[PDB]
């Protein structure tokens, strides 16, 4: 699941809370951000990201 | 209860985006049908038997 502790968004497994910070990895994309009921605006992580500068 | 039925789904093989993406439909379908339920027990006299 998400969850936040009202500062930082993270990814938890769902039966023993550890915290990750949200890579693409950890998810997978779908449609646009209208239909969900409830969606958040955040920032997604790209581990490829800083290797593009490397 | 609609991120409880995102993992119901998830756990049918049913990656859940397709909860979400429908919803309206979802609760629609579920309310109508559980409407059906009233007129299955009410309507019919051998329902209990």
């Amino acid at each position: 699941v998400f969850v936040s502790n009202g500062t930082h968004w993270f990814v938890t497994q769902r039966n023993f809370y550890e915290p990750q910070i949200i890579t693409t990895d950890n998810t997978f994309v779908s449609g646009n951000c209208d239909v969900v009921i409830g969606i958040v605006n955040n920032t997604v992580y790209d581990p490829l990201q800083p290797e593009l500068d490397s | 209860f609609a991120m409880q039925m995102a993992y119901r789904f998830n756990g049918i093989g049913v990656t859940q985006n397709v909860l979400y993406e429908n919803q309206k439909l979802i609760a629609n379908q579920f309310n109508s049908a559980i409407g059906k339920i009233q007129d299955s027990l009410s309507s019919t006299a051998s329902a209990l038997g």
